[PDB]
RNA sequence: GUUUUCGUUGUUUUUU
């Protein structure tokens, strides 16, 4: 379901204030496991 | 993923209109509660219980 | 007299109650304690 | 210790007082030995020992005083930190004694820090006025104190925590004239402040303060509240009337404008209001990249949802995203068992901040400029002075450098200490910085001899931050002094400084200009 | 100091 819309009709004279956000692409990433001190490292299976 | 995403998408709208009353230049990287995939992922693995 | 060593890195080394898990010279959080020098003996049977 | 608890203390000062005035009734109506009384009307004259030693300001503020009197009930007299405050009150108090038209003991309430202080006027100015602070001295000690404490006693002190030791024999009979020396310990109503303070039974009020207004106009309402029986109204007519509209607010200006002049005539002759150079340089530094991990992982999580839902409180979560700006190292649950045994927890270069701390002070380090370090938590105090021992460490080893010489204070100290410490940055040509953490620091301490600050991490409080430049910028200061603010970019610190700025606004249009 | 202090829900797999 790619469409989401919003509006605010009323006044702005009259007027449909569209809000609309329209979806894209996904991304992927390589797995980083984010050491809770900043330390950041790419994840190993065996740490 | 289907059911947990068709609960992603609309906490956008539970969170787009408390703000759009107020038209605030709202951050949009606060509405998306990203756990939203991660708990029921976790549960339905950890658990064994595959929805919520 | 509590010896440590690392992960992968050989580094042996001691940790005390005043700093966290890391070992000290690799940066690795996978530490190991090391084995006692202590003989152990046994009944070969 | 001087008092009159015991009735051999009043003798022996109220002898002296007689002998040096000597060169039917109580001695001291008679006018003064060389000059006149000053008589105001029939019911006022002040005696020629004080009423010449005043000056326009004190003496138009006892005619105040004065006037409302007369007019009964009484006001809010602040003005601006330490305008001759006690001068004027003891003066007054001294004018009523004198006039006989004192009938019933006076009460002050003063910080236990000023103890001491207050019963010193006392008996420098007007040693006819007997005095009793409310300690051991000044279970049944204290009722054998109570005797004769009315007839004999004049003036009762208290320290603002000790009336509720002995408020079994205090509220109960009646009062005379009442002194608070203390604006922002009454602050907003439904406290035990209105528990044991505004039960008392006198139209004399007068509190002592020239910082009522901080925080809301709810501070306002239960201040005027001690002082007058409700020239306004109730809390729900207090903030039906204007609460909203001042706040919202054209559509707002002008009926608010007329609502809020109308408030400032109500309220105005019931509170007295009187006010080198300085330089303001905010740098507004960033999150490092170690502090934005940490501030994105803190941001997408669980507790923060909890909290705002409302099973907590925000704030402990902005408690802890503060905890994080001053520097990464704070957010660890480790915190006590690495603080002081672990010479790796403070660091530098992380929090985003020790650059702008390592340069600016060593600015002024081989600059010689006694300067102020200020923070609110006593938990980076530890990581600010291990890395200022490092610093010590760095320049000890190395050469043609001098010792940084800091040191802390805080309520972990005791009281007997303060001054000291206080004195010792002013007058030691060494001992160039050190830490204050201004809450605990700013009741009034001398610190002339800093001429630079620091700012480092934003308060709540817009007050806070007042005597802490007055840390260094006392009236008169011998030379220039500047602020130096700490502020982390595209974090709570942009909230937080636009929040004190709306507040600076709130306080600096309500007072200058109800158009703005 | 004789004496002396652990538990459950749910889930899976099991055992002639
Ligand atoms: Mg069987
Ligand atoms: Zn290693």
């Amino acid at each position: 379901e790619p469409r989401l819309i919003l509006d605010q009709p009323a006044q702005h004279d009259n007027i449909n204030k569209r809000y609309e956000i329209r979806f894209g692409k996904i991304y992927l990433s390589r797995p980083t496991m984010t050491e809770a001190d900043g330390t950041t490292h790419a994840m190993f299976p065996q740490e | 993923f289907r059911i947990l995403f068709r609960k992603l998408t609309r906490e956008i709208y539970r969170y787009m209109q408390r703000c759009i009353e107020t038209d605030r230049d709202f951050n949009l990287n606060l509405a998306v509660k990203s756990t939203t995939i991660t708990s029921g992922l976790k549960y339905s693995l950890a658990t064994g219980n595959w929805g919520e | 007299g509590v010896k440590y060593t690392c992960g992968a890195c050989a580094h042996n080394f001691s940790l005390n109650k005043s700093d966290p898990v890391r070992c000290k010279e690799c940066g690795h959080r996978v530490i190991y304690k090391a084995r006692t020098k202590r003989m152990i003996q046994f009944d070969a049977r | 210790n001087i008092d009159d608890g015991d009735d051999a203390f009043y003798n022996a000062r109220l002898n002296a007082w007689v002998t040096k005035r000597s060169q039917d009734e109580e001695e001291w109506f008679k006018p003064h030995p060389t000059k006149q009384d000053a008589i105001l009307d029939d019911d006022y004259r002040l005696p020629g020992d004080v009423y010449p030693a005043l000056f326009d300001y004190q003496k138009t503020c006892v005619q105040w005083l004065w006037e409302l009197y007369l007019q009964k009930v009484g006001g809010i007299l602040g003005d601006e930190m330490g305008l001759g405050k006690t001068v004027q009150i003891i003066s007054f108090i001294a004018g009523l004694h004198y006039t006989k038209k004192l009938n019933k003991p006076v009460i002050v309430v003063c910080p236990a820090t000023v103890l001491r202080q207050w019963c010193n006027e006392f008996h420098r100015w007007w040693p006819p006025l007997r005095v009793v602070i409310l300690h051991a001295i000044g279970e049944s000690r204290v009722k054998e104190l109570i005797d004769s404490v009315f007839t004999r006693g004049h003036v009762i002190i208290t320290t603002y925590v000790g009336l509720r030791i002995y408020s079994k024999h205090l509220l109960k009979r009646d009062w005379g004239y009442a002194i608070l020396d203390e604006g922002h310990k009454i602050r907003n109503p439904n406290s035990d402040i209105s528990l044991t303070c505004k039960q008392l039974r006198t139209p004399n009020r007068v509190i002592l303060s020239g910082t009522p207004i901080q925080n809301n106009l709810t501070e306002l309402w239960s201040l005027f509240d001690f002082i007058f029986p409700g020239r306004l109204g109730t809390l729900p007519v207090f903030q039906n009337q204007f609460a909203i509209p001042i706040n919202v607010g054209n559509l707002q200006v002008q009926v608010g404008y007329k609502c809020a002049v109308t408030l400032k005539d109500l309220i105005s002759p019931y509170l007295l209001r009187r006010v080198p150079k300085k330089s303001e340089m905010v740098l507004f530094c960033k999150l490092t990249a170690p502090q934005h991990a940490l501030y994105e992982k803190f941001l997408r999580s669980d507790e923060l949802s909890r909290i705002l839902q409302g099973k907590r409180q925000v704030l402990y979560g902005i408690d802890i995203l503060r905890k994080i700006c001053n520097h990464p190292d704070l957010v660890d649950v480790h915190a006590k068992r690495r603080s002081k045994k672990d010479p790796t927890y403070g660091s530098a270069s992380k929090s985003g901040k020790m650059q702008v701390v390592k340069k600016l002070l060593e600015l002024w380090k081989s600059q010689g400029h006694k300067t102020l370090l200020f923070t609110q938590t006593r938990q980076m105090l530890d990581i600010l002075e291990s890395f200022l021992e490092r610093l010590n460490a760095k320049g000890a080893e190395e050469e043609d450098f001098v010792p940084f010489k800091f040191l802390r204070m805080d309520g972990t100290t005791s009281i007997g200490v303060r001054q000291s410490l206080v004195d010792v940055f002013n007058n030691d040509p060494s001992y160039n910085v050190f830490l204050l953490t201004t809450r605990v620091g700013g009741l009034g301490v001398n610190l002339t001899g800093a001429n630079r600050v620091i700012i480092y991490d934003p308060d709540w409080n817009p007050s806070t931050d007042v005597q802490a430049r007055e840390r260094a910028w006392r009236l008169g200061q011998k030379k220039d002094v500047t602020i130096y603010r700490l502020m982390i970019a595209g974090s709570i610190e942009e909230k937080i400084y636009h929040r004190q700025i709306f507040k600076q606004f709130l306080t600096n249009k309500i007072l200058k200009d109800p158009k703005q």
